């Protein structure tokens, strides 16, 4: 399945992979996301909305924060039920203990 | 011992409860999912599930010429893909023009699907409602209005096709847009079903949409004549179609519990991949068999349990044989040869709708199950020879066939495959027989109708009238409950209140044409706070409350409580007085009319609260302040009953010595006229800009009426022989103070706007001297109305047996220039449920929120109504 | 009691397992939050000569 | 007699807990 929930896509994809495994639909699953910007469109469109940092730095939770900035990347996980990892003798790197997805609903604007 | 028998009985009950909870929890991952609503716009003029049925039932081929209104030989189109009611959804014309029509189509269709589910879409705000949409990005926007650049971004994001529905309707469950190519909407249904089965959502929307704003998919195996000839020998390619199709789904246990009508049940669903097929775009028969068997395993069924399949059947030489082979292997064996699987495809009627194709097929099979007929699949000259049709019991729907339901429920599979290799198969089962207790009807049940504009309200009435004429319908109470609990109350409102036959129809026709009718109440709804108004003298009438005591158990309960409180201070029965029983005193006595008016006003106010109307403030006039203070929480029922009973008995020594007169003059002119009588007369009340009551001795009043006869002033003597609000009540000051001794004035829970001070007052200040002051000094009702209007009050409800201050309130509202409005409860000789419903419907019409379940009952047999009459406008970016 | 990681901090293994949440919000309004937990610690082979 | 009823309840409770934990 290809998921598009904008900037939460890959984390929603992980939530769905986890539920697919919990329901026995899958034995193992790949969960991830990818972004490549072959054109400079995301920079021209969101800088018009003044959503981007002029210096290009995402100053997460800082007083100087003045916008976000785009990045390219690929990030994937191979997931499986913990009982199946222990049975199969696979090395558990970490466990996704809980997961949830929801909506803003009636917010102060769509964005 | 006997203790072991008692222990076993309670222990086996715990074991029975535990085994049930274990069974329900294990089967939750495969629980049936009820389809409760559906909506669609598909080629050939289809705009509803019944329109889809009438297209397949009549074997109509909806393939037709390319659109001439898009700046671009035949295909399946939505010629009105740009038509949208932007105003309805709070979208500006600039935001609507740069909005992808797929987003706009998903908004109107989702609103309609909730309406067809018997759900008011506005009452879905704050609910765990998920939205799963199968959609792909198209070239609507590569030229947008100036400044609308921000709107172009969200307006063309595939993620917003689902998220916008959740934003506009305030839904809190996840909104996910998925893209698995031409299997998208069926995978979204599978994900909505999984979400409900995990307990993530309480309800969910599952669907898909396709719009082709530019000619592109036609340039990139196409059928030369443009027809998808599903499983036919002449099959020579597929053809594309525009469309939208959505479903509202819920766990079957919740649909049964909430009383929702089940259209069909998704018994099982499954999704998988082709894997290593002979090419990325090529289908895989082994994977299609595996997904069919997974859907069957999930449903707890076998191949022979399914009667038919709504196939993917695109009409291509590559796909059609492969799909038929998988259907023959997965469904064709282990079943009676004389009960073969019937196969058909909606693509032969409208074309391949891409992301929206799978759910458009689910809507088709739900309608086939409800109508009991499997419609034909078009253009089958002969079953394709690329399939060995003798190797299994699978037959094409070359002609329509009946579908029986006596032996077992009707069951059908729906398939959807994609170029990216992800497959989906769903198994539908007929809705189980819904077990109906028949509640009694409510007389003069209001029929409510509303819309965002006057033109749209006329269209609602016109569509509801056509709906009732074409369909035999249930009793008027079931239609009233559906109109009041399953539809949003918009700005322009209209109510039909009548207990007669042959009246609601002509009234709807009059509403549709803009003409008035006797049983038709109209108005524009309002922000604004509500006030309960409690007048003093004048609302009584012989026989008030008697019809309501017989027909309203709630009013009977409040009157009974008032009787228990009044008995300790009165030598008569309130019930007996209201009914006019043999031996009871009448309203000619001041000491019986004031306490009876108190009980009627208090009980009518409690009755409005029972019907969901909770006042933000309360105002009273003279005696009416005792009832208002009680409703305000300042006075208990025993304390308020004491003051009104003993204060009205204290007035008796004043009988005949004085009276009261209403003058059509402002306060200053009335005070200028009253001068030649000194303390013999007083300003008793100032109700409006041209309404002042004067009170005093019966001699000075007769002379004042002679004076008013000489000057052109309207003056009406009030029928009372006591001079309230005059220097005379100083003669009974100590007795009136004793009437309110031993009271516990408590703080107010609802603000009380005093007509003694003209402002809000603390309930603890309503002591003995306050009640003497209320009886002695001017009732500043206009000034207190002006204060209420200033503090944001726009709805005034007189909780009375007859309107007394309505004209005065309206006169004040006109002087201040406010949008405020006034409504009564009962009228003289009209104290029945018909009048109570007329007052409730009238108040609703002005924008006050009524709990119509308290009026019409918590549950009734569902009655499907037409969907909202959208006032669509054209929005298409001209490239 | 929520503090920013203005400087790195050691994450002790003692007592209980290490746990962390991860968030992802989107412009279309769909939110996601995941709770990660450390791999459980509850997770003698003789050699085979000339093992290829 | 109640030992069999109590034994059945102990099994069902454990099965309910481990089924809920598996979800």
């Amino acid at each position: 399945v290809t998921i598009d929930t904008a900037c939460s896509s890959s984390l929603v994809a992980l939530h769905l992979a986890c539920q697919s495994l919990r329901q026995g639909e899958c034995t193992t699953a790949l969960a991830g996301g990818v972004t490549v910007m072959p054109t400079p469109t995301a920079f021209t469109e969101f800088s018009r909305q003044r959503g981007l940092a002029p210096d290009g730095r995402c100053k997460s939770f800082a007083a100087a924060a003045d916008g976000t900035n785009w990045a390219e990347g690929v990030a994937v996980l191979v997931v499986e039920r913990l009982s199946d990892a222990r049975r199969n003798g696979h090395r558990v790197l970490a466990v996704v203990r809980g997961t949830a997805i929801n909506q803003d609903g009636a917010s102060n604007g769509l964005s | 011992e006997d203790r072991l028998r008692d222990y076993l009985k309670r222990a086996t009950a715990d074991l029975s409860r535990v085994r049930r909870q274990l069974q329900e929890t294990e089967a939750a991952s495969r629980e049936p999912i009820a389809i409760i609503g559906m909506a669609c716009r598909l080629p050939g003029g289809v705009d509803s599930p019944e329109g889809l049925w009438e297209l397949v039932d009549s074997g109509t081929d909806a393939i037709a010429g390319f659109p001439l209104d898009r700046g671009w030989k035949e295909a399946g189109f939505l010629y009105d893909a740009g038509e949208f009611d932007a105003g309805f959804f709070g979208i500006s014309p600039r935001e609507a023009v740069s909005m992808d029509p797929q987003q706009r189509l998903m908004l109107e269709a989702s609103w309609e699907a909730f309406e067809r589910a018997g759900l008011d879409p506005a009452r879905q705000r704050g609910t765990a409602t998920g939205v799963f949409v199968g959609a792909t990005a198209t070239g609507y926007v590569s030229e947008v209005p100036e400044g609308a650049e921000g709107f172009a971004i969200t307006g063309n994001m595939t993620a917003v096709t689902s998220g916008r529905i959740s934003y506009t309707l305030g839904l809190q469950g996840p909104a996910v847009t998925i893209d698995t190519a031409c299997s998208s909407s069926l995978v979204a249904l599978h994900l909505a079903c999984q979400s409900l089965r995990q307990g993530e959502c309480t309800t969910a929307l599952a669907g898909g949409v396709t719009v082709m704003p530019t000619p592109t998919a036609f340039t990139e195996g196409l059928a030369p004549d443009g027809r998808c000839k599903s499983f036919a020998a002449a099959a020579d390619g597929t053809n594309w179609a525009e469309g939208v199709a959505v479903l509202v789904v819920e766990r079957l246990s919740d649909a049964r519990r909430n009383g929702h009508r089940v259209l069909a049940v998704v018994r099982g669903t499954a999704i998988n991949q082709d894997g290593a097929s002979n090419g990325l775009s090529a289908p895989n028969d082994l994977a299609q068999e595996r997904v069919i068997r997974s859907a069957l395993d999930n449903a707890g069924l076998t191949a022979s349990d399914v009667d038919a399949v709504e196939a993917h059947g695109t009409g291509t030489t590559l796909g059609d044989p492969i799909e038929a082979q998988a259907l023959l292997a997965a469904y064709g064996h282990e079943r009676p040869a004389h009960r073969p699987l019937r196969v058909g495809s909606l693509k032969s009627n409208i074309g391949h709708a891409g992301p929206a194709a799978g759910v458009a097929g689910v809507i088709k099979m739900v309608m086939a199950m409800r109508h009991g007929v499997l419609p034909r699949s078009l253009h089958i000259d002969e079953p394709t020879p690329q399939v060995d049709w003798s190797s299994g019991a699978v037959t094409l729907l070359t002609e329509p066939v009946d579908w029986p339901d006596s032996d077992r429920p009707r069951r059908a599979g729906v398939s959807a495959f994609g170029i990216s290799g992800t497959n989906a198969h769903v198994i539908l089962e007929q809705a189980p027989t819904q077990d109906p207790q028949p509640a009694p009807p409510v007389p003069a049940a209001p029929w409510l109708l509303s819309a965002k504009t006057p033109a749209a309200l006329r269209a609602q009435a016109r569509r509801l009238h056509t709906h009732l004429a074409r369909h035999p319908h249930p009793d008027p109470t079931d239609i009233a409950h559906a109109l009041a609990t399953t539809r949003t109350p918009h700005e322009h409102r209209a109510a039909l209140v009548t207990d007669d036959h042959g009246t609601r129809g002509p009234a709807l026709a009059a509403l549709a044409e803009g003409a008035p009718d006797a049983c038709l109440i109209s108005g524009t709804a309002l922000k604004g706070r509500t006030v309960f108004v409690f007048p003093g003298q004048g609302s009584q009438w012989t026989g008030m409350g008697r019809e309501l005591l017989h027909t309203s158990p709630e009013f009977a309960a409040y009157i009974a409580e008032c009787e228990t409180a009044l008995n300790d201070f009165v030598d008569w029965s309130l019930t007996d007085v209201l009914r006019g029983t043999e031996g009871a005193p009448g309203y000619d006595r001041v000491d019986v009319v004031q306490p009876a008016l108190f009980a009627v006003m208090v009980s009518l106010a409690r009755l409005w609260q029972h019907h969901g109307i909770h006042p933000d403030a309360v105002i009273g006039h003279s005696q009416g302040e005792i009832a208002a203070a009680h409703i305000a929480g300042a006075l208990s029922l025993q304390d308020a009953a004491r003051i009104v009973a003993l204060r009205s008995q204290a007035l008796l020594p004043l009988a005949g010595l004085g009276g009261m007169t209403s003058l059509a003059l402002p306060h200053d002119q009335a005070l200028q006229l009253i001068q030649p009588w000194g303390q013999d007369l007083s300003i008793a009340s100032v109700n409006g800009p041209h309404s002042t009551v004067v009170s005093g001795t019966t001699h000075a009043l007769d002379e004042l009426h002679t004076t008013c006869d000489t000057q052109g002033v309207r003056a009406r003597r009030i029928p009372v022989d006591y001079a309230s609000h005059s220097a005379q009540v100083e003669s009974i000051r100590d007795t009136v103070l004793q009437a309110a001794t031993g009271i516990n004035p408590q703080p107010t829970t609802i603000p009380l706007y005093s007509t003694v001070t003209g402002q809000p007052i603390d309930g603890t200040q309503l002591d003995a001297d306050y009640w003497y002051t209320n009886l002695r000094h001017t009732v500043r009702f206009e000034e207190t109305t002006r204060a209420l209007l200033g503090s944001g009050h726009r709805h005034f409800i007189e909780t009375t047996a007859h309107p007394v201050l309505a004209l005065a309130l309206e006169e004040t509202i006109e002087a201040t220039g406010s949008d405020a409005r006034v409504t009564g409860t009962l009228r003289r000789d009209h104290g029945d449920l018909t009048q109570l419903h007329t007052a409730l419907a009238t108040a609703w019409t002005h924008g006050i929120d009524v709990d119509w379940t308290a009026v019409l009952g918590d549950r009734r047999t569902p009655f499907e109504l037409p969907t909202y009459a959208f006032q669509r406008q054209r929005y298409w970016l001209e490239p």
